[PDB]
C-alpha cells in the first residue's frame, strides 16, 4: 500500500524460483535433510530464552497468572511473526539484511538492528553458558562443592558469610562470582571465570565453524539431549516429596495480578525471546529451504512445541520449588518442636507453607541456588548435577547457533572481510571479538553488569524490530503480493486467521505493548540487588539505585539498535538528494 | 585434593575441543 517502485528488480522473479534450487546448489548453503532444519528451529525457538527465561518470569509474577498472557500473545503476536519470518526468508532467498534491503533500500537499518540485537543476546547467553560450564566442571565430586561451607584459620569456625548465608549462596556469590558490593566496585578479572568463558566460546566455534555445514550435524545431539534429560527431570521432580504442593501452587494463580500491566509487558517481551523472533537467524535458516517447503505447517509445529515446552518446564521448576518450600516448612517446624522440648523436657518461628512457596528468587538463583540445593538433597547427587548442567549447556549451545547465524550472515552480506578468506576466518574473529567483550562479566562486579541486560534495555529493541518487520512485509512489500507468493510456495493463500493477525491484530498489539512498556517499565527507576556481607539483615535483599553513568549504557545498548532503523533510513533519503 | 577436580575436567574438555577445532580446520582445507 506504501509506494514501493523498483521492488520487482531487487527481488527474485516468481518464475525464477522454479529455476534456482537445482542451479544454486553452490554459493548458497542447503539443509542436508528437513530434520536438520526442524532440529535447528527447535533449538532456537525452544533453547534458552524459552526454557531459561519463562520459568523465572512464572515465579517472579505468579505461577499461572503469567502463562495465560504468555499463551494469548504466543497465539496472537508470535505465531504470525514466526510464519512471516519463515515465509519471507523462504521466498526472497536471503538473510535478514538481504531481505529488508531488497523489500526497500531504506530498510537496511532493520537488518543492522537485528545483527546488533543478536550480538547482544549472544553476549548475554554465552556468559550464562560460561557459568553453566563452571557448575558442570564442579559436578564430578561425590560431595558436590556447594554442599559444605569452608572454615576459619582456626580450622574450627565455618566462614561467617557461609554461616550467615548457605553453602549454596556462598558457592554462587563467593566461590564462583567472587562478587563485589556494588557495580562501582569493578575489582579485577576472575581467572577461573575467564577459563570458563574461553571454553564456552571455543565449543561454540567448533560447532559453528562452517555455519550450517557443521551446526546441522551438531543439532542431532544438541536439540535432542535437552528434551530427554528434561523428561528424566520431570519424572524425578514429580516424585521428589512436596512436589505436588508446588505444582498445585502454579495452577492456583491470584487473578489480582493478571490485571497488572507488568505481567502483560513481560509476557509481551517473552514471546519474542521465547521464539528468537526479531534476531534474524530464523529468516536466514528458512532461506536455505526448498521454495516449495511448507513454512505454514512448520511455524504451527514449532509454536505448539514452544507453548507445550513452556508449560512443561514450569512443571519441572515448581515441582523443585515445592520440594524446597516443603523441606523448609518441615525444617522450620522441626526447630519449633525442638525449642519447647529443650525448654520443658521460648523463641519460635512463624512458617506456613504458602509463605515459603511464594518466596521469589532474584537473579539466576533458580539455577545456581534452588536446583543446586535440591540436587544435593537427592541420592547420586553428582549424576543429577551433571545431567542438569549438560541439559542446560546443550540448550545454550542450540540457542547460540541461531544468534551466531544472526551476526555472521549480515557481516557476510556487508562484504566487510575479503571474500577470498574462508567463512571459518570470519566466524573465528566474531568468537574472539565477543569473547574479549565478555571480560566485563568476568570482573568482581560482572553479575551486576549482566543484570543491566535483564532490564528493559534488553527488550525495547526487540519490540521495535518485530513491529517494523510486520509493518514492512504488510505495507512496504504488500500483503497481497505476499499471499500470491505463499500460494506459489505451498499451494493455498494464507487463511483468514493469518490475514486478521498480520494486517491489524499483531501490529496493534505490538504498538500497545511498546507504548505501555514506557508508561510503566522505562518511567520506573532502574534498581538492582547487591550481595554485601557487611549489610544489616545480611542474607536478606538490599536493592539500591544504579549510578547515573549506567544510564549512559542502557541509552546505547537499547537506543543504538532501535535508532539504527530510522537513522539508516534518514541517511538513505538524504543521499538520494 | 592435590589438583582441583574442575581443572582436570576443564583440561580434558578443552583438549578434546582444540583437537576438534584443528581437525575441522584441516578437514575444511582438504575438502577440494
Ligand atoms: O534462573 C533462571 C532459570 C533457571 C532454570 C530454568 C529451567 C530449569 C529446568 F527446569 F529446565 F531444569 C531449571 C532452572 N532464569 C533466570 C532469568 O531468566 N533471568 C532473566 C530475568 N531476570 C533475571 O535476573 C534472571
Ligand atoms: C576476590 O576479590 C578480592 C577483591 O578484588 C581479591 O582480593 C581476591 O583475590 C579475589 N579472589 C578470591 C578467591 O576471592
Amino acid at each position: 500500500v506504501l509506494p514501493n517502485p523498483g521492488l520487482d528488480a531487487r527481488i527474485p522473479s516468481l518464475a525464477e524460483l522454479e529455476t534456482i534450487e537445482q542451479e544454486e546448489a553452490s554459493s548458497r548453503p542447503k539443509w542436508d535433510n528437513k530434520a536438520q532444519y526442524m532440529l535447528t528451529c527447535l533449538g532456537f525457538c525452544v533453547g534458552l530464552g524459552n526454557v531459561w527465561r519463562f520459568p523465572y518470569l512464572c515465579q517472579s509474577h505468579g505461577g499461572g497468572a503469567f502463562m495465560i498472557p504468555f499463551l494469548i500473545l504466543l497465539v496472537l503476536e508470535g505465531i504470525p511473526l514466526l510464519y512471516l519470518e519463515f515465509a519471507i526468508g523462504q521466498r526472497l532467498r536471503r538473510g535478514s539484511l538481504g531481505v529488508w534491503s531488497s523489500i526497500h533500500p531504506a530498510l537496511k537499518g532493520l537488518g543492522l538492528a537485528s545483527m546488533l540485537t543478536s550480538f547482544m543476546v549472544g553476549l548475554y547467553y554465552n556468559t550464562i553458558i560460561s557459568w553453566i560450564m563452571w557448575y558442570l566442571f564442579n559436578s564430578f565430586q561425590e560431595p558436590l562443592p556447594w554442599s559444605d561451607c569452608p572454615l576459619n584459620e582456626n580450622q574450627t569456625g565455618y566462614v561467617d558469610e557461609c554461616a550467615r548465608s548457605s553453602p549454596v549462596d556462598y558457592f554462587w556469590y563467593r566461590e564462583t562470582l567472587n562478587i563485589s558490593t556494588s557495580i562501582s566496585d569493578s575489582g579485577s578479572i576472575q581467572w577461573w571465570m575467564l577459563l570458563c568463558l574461553a571454553c564456552a566460546w571455543s565449543v561454540l566455534y567448533m560447532c559453528t565453524i562452517r555455519g550450517i555445514e557443521t551446526t546441522g550435524k551438531a543439532v542431532y545431539i544438541t536439540s535432542t539431549l535437552p528434551y530427554v534429560v528434561l523428561t528424566i527431570f520431570l519424572i524425578r521432580g514429580l516424585t521428589l516429596k512436596g512436589a505436588t504442593n508446588g505444582i498445585v501452587f502454579l495452577f492456583t494463580p491470584n487473578v489480582t495480578e493478571l490485571a497488572q500491566p507488568d505481567t502483560w509487558l513481560d509476557a509481551g517481551a517473552q514471546v519474542f525471546f521465547s521464539f528468537s523472533l526479531a534476531f534474524g537467524g530464523l529468516i536466514s535458516f528458512s532461506s536455505y529451504n526448498s521454495v516449495h517447503n511448507n513454512c505454514e505447517k512448520d511455524s504451527v509445529i514449532v509454536s505448539i512445541i514452544n507453548g507445550f515446552t513452556s508449560v512443561y518446564v514450569a512443571i519441572v521448576v515448581y515441582s523443585v520449588i515445592g520440594f524446597r518450600a516443603t523441606q523448609r516448612y518441615d525444617d522450620c517446624f522441626s526447630t519449633n518442636i525442638l525449642t519447647l522440648i529443650n525448654g520443658f523436657d521460648l523463641v519460635f518461628q512463624t512458617c506456613d507453607i504458602n509463605a515459603f512457596l511464594s518466596e521469589a528468587v532474584e537473579g539466576t538463583g533458580l539455577a545456581f541456588i534452588v536446583f543446586t540445593e535440591a540436587i544435593t538433597k537427592m541420592p547420586l547427587s553428582p549424576l543429577w548435577s551433571v545431567l542438569f548442567f549438560i541439559m542446560l549447556f546443550c540448550l545454550g549451545l542450540s540457542s547460540m547457533f541461531g544468534n551466531m547465524e544472526g551476526v555472521v550472515v549480515p557481516l557476510q552480506d556487508l562484504r566487510v572481510i575479503p571474500p577470498k578468506w574462508p567463512k571459518e576466518v570470519l566466524t573465528g574473529l566474531i568468537c574472539l571479538g565477543t569473547f574479549l567483550i565478555g571480560f566485563i562479566f568476568t570482573l568482581n562486579s560482572g553479575q551486576y553488569w549482566l543484570s543491566l541486560l535483564d532490564s528493559y534495555a534488553g527488550s525495547i529493541p526487540l519490540l521495535i524490530i518485530a513491529f517494523c518487520e510486520m509493518f514492512s512485509v504488510v505495507y512496504v512489500y504488500g500483503v497481497d503480493r505476499f499471499n500470491k507468493d505463499i500460494e506459489f510456495m505451498i499451494g493455498h493463500k494464507p487463511n483468514i486467521f493469518w490475514q486478521v493477525t498480520w494486517r491489524v491484530v499483531s501490529p496493534l498489539l505490538m504498538l500497545i505493548i511498546f507504548l505501555f512498556f514506557f508508561v510503566v517499565e522505562v518511567s520506573q527507576e532502574l534498581t538492582y540487588s547487591i550481595w554485601d556481607p557487611g549489610y544489616e539483615e545480611f542474607p536478606k535483599s538490599q536493592k539500591i539505585s544504579y549510578p547515573n553513568w549506567v544510564y549512559v549504557v542502557v541509552v546505547i545498548v537499547a537506543g543504538v539498535p532501535s535508532l539504527t532503523i530510522p537513522g539508516y533510513a534518514i541517511y538513505k533519503l538524504i543521499r538520494n538528494h | 585434593p592435590p589438583v582441583s577436580i574442575w581443572l582436570i575436567v576443564f583440561g580434558v574438555v578443552m583438549g578434546v575441543i582444540v583437537v576438534g577445532i584443528v581437525i575441522l580446520i584441516f578437514t575444511g582445507i582438504r575438502d577440494r
